[PDB]
């Protein structure tokens, strides 16, 4: 049909270094210049960088430059810095009258390595009281994303009952935070003592263990 | 010259849903809306477009799925013709021009395409040189929650997850803050937790 | 046709 192919899918870069991004379209774009580079965030809709395939959007850093060929184009970010974290799509438009869109680059910040600091919230007494139970494990501000989260109750290891979710990279200074929640009921958490979490990072020398017991 | 979307929420897969872009001070009679979704953790996707001539032009994916229209100088509308589960995303109206930066979009909003019923959140404390707390926005559907600490005066150090889906098919999220250790017996934490759908607020004192 | 968007 209309493909606008986006490459790399994700890619990696240091702070003042330089990334470059291709958008290729099945066919010319519309007047040869319908063609801009967004910026988008999570929680946030896309933020213009480059309209007309060249042309910097207003409040937009010069390091930001657009370039291209009819078919192929490039968004070449230099000069990189801890808020170009965020996904990166190439916006079409052709003379069928019709819209389309790449299919994003993702964008992580290299940085120093930055060691979790490490959590463990035991399940509230109005929770216990609900007749349920949620133990809680946060790894907090780290670099890089792989970690390794498992839950040990009377050093006996669980499976299936855990769940994880991780923020996106901060603008800010590029760390990632991870929670894993381990989930019981009433009865099986006051059959048991030794509530652990054991934490493998590259930031750590060896695998960090937080534990609490039961009722303390 | 502002964009807002309206009439997202929670649907019935085959319920026929509308929704509604309002923009204010952008002439429809010479500038093009257009119509974007982007579902969870994916790409952006185009679906259509309400021209400057009137011309109303579809992706060739979204045909007959979709109908758009005009129903007032001021409202273009986004037809979703029986809903499924793949059209559950994130649904924005953009004034996205391609030559020039006069561009705006709305914030966008959720269309959740499920037989589930809606269910306010519980919330949970997680009570504690650096210390660190949270709460547990335990069993919502559908998303999203907002929250807050001390109604938006804390805001350093936060760290809000996104939700995970339950087995129960439930959502889950837990958002932390980390504070100096000094201040625990001092100063007052609290998560104001907000649900939408629900029309759910909720305000949880965090204390050791 | 003549096109719809700018």
């Amino acid at each position: 049909d209309i493909v606008m192919t986006q490459t790399p899918s994700s890619t990696s870069a240091a702070v003042g270094g330089t990334v470059t991004i291709t958008c290729q379209a099945s066919q010319s774009v519309a007047n040869n210049n319908y063609l801009k580079w967004y910026q988008q965030k999570r929680g946030q809709p896309p933020k213009q960088l480059i309209y007309s395939v060249s042309t910097l959007a207003s409040g937009v850093p010069s390091r930001f430059k657009g370039s291209g060929s009819g078919t192929q184009f490039t968004l070449t970010i230099s000069d990189l810095e801890a808020d170009d974290a965020a996904t990166y799509y190439c916006s079409g438009y052709f003379n069928n009258n019709i819209g389309a869109f790449g299919g994003g680059t993702k964008l992580e910040i290299k940085r120093t390595v930055a060691a979790p600091s490490v959590f463990i919230f035991p399940p509230s007494d109005e929770q216990l009281k609900s007749g349920t139970a949620s133990v809680v494990c946060l790894l907090n501000n780290f670099y890089p994303r792989e970690a390794k989260v498992q839950w040990k109750v009377d050093n006996a290891l669980q499976s299936g009952n855990s769940q994880e979710s991780v923020t996106e990279q901060d603008s800010k200074d590029s760390t990632y935070s991870l929670s894993s929640t381990l989930t019981l009921s009433k009865a099986d958490y006051e059959k048991h003592k030794v509530y652990a979490c054991e934490v493998t990072h590259q930031g750590l020398s060896s695998p960090v263990t937080k534990s609490f017991n039961r009722g303390e | 010259q502002s964009v807002e979307e309206s009439g997202g929420g929670l649907v019935t897969p085959g319920t026929p849903l509308t929704l509604t872009c309002t923009v204010s001070g952008i002439d429809l009679s010479r500038y093009a809306m257009s119509w974007v979704r982007q579902a969870p953790g994916k790409g952006l996707e185009w679906i259509g477009i309400f021209g400057s001539l009137g011309g109303i032009f579809y992706a060739s994916w979204a045909k007959g799925r979709f109908t758009i229209s005009k129903t007032s100088p001021t409202t273009v509308d986004l037809k979703i013709t029986s809903p499924t589960t793949e059209d559950t995303a994130t649904y924005f109206c953009a004034r996205m021009p391609y030559t020039t930066d006069r561009d705006f979009w709305g914030p966008g909003t959720l269309v959740t395409v499920s037989s589930a019923s809606t269910k306010g959140p519980s919330v949970f404390p997680l009570a504690p040189g650096t210390a660190a707390l949270g709460c547990l926005v335990k069993d919502y559907f559908p998303e999203p929650v907002t929250v807050s600490w001390n109604s938006g005066a804390l805001t350093s150090g936060v760290h809000t997850f996104p939700a995970v889906l339950q087995s129960s098919g439930l959502y889950s999220l837990s958002s932390v803050v980390t504070v100096p250790s000094s201040s625990l017996g001092t100063q007052t934490y609290i998560c104001n937790v907000n649900h939408k759908p629900s029309n759910t607020k909720v305000d949880k004192k965090v204390e050791p | 046709g003549d096109l719809e968007s700018d």
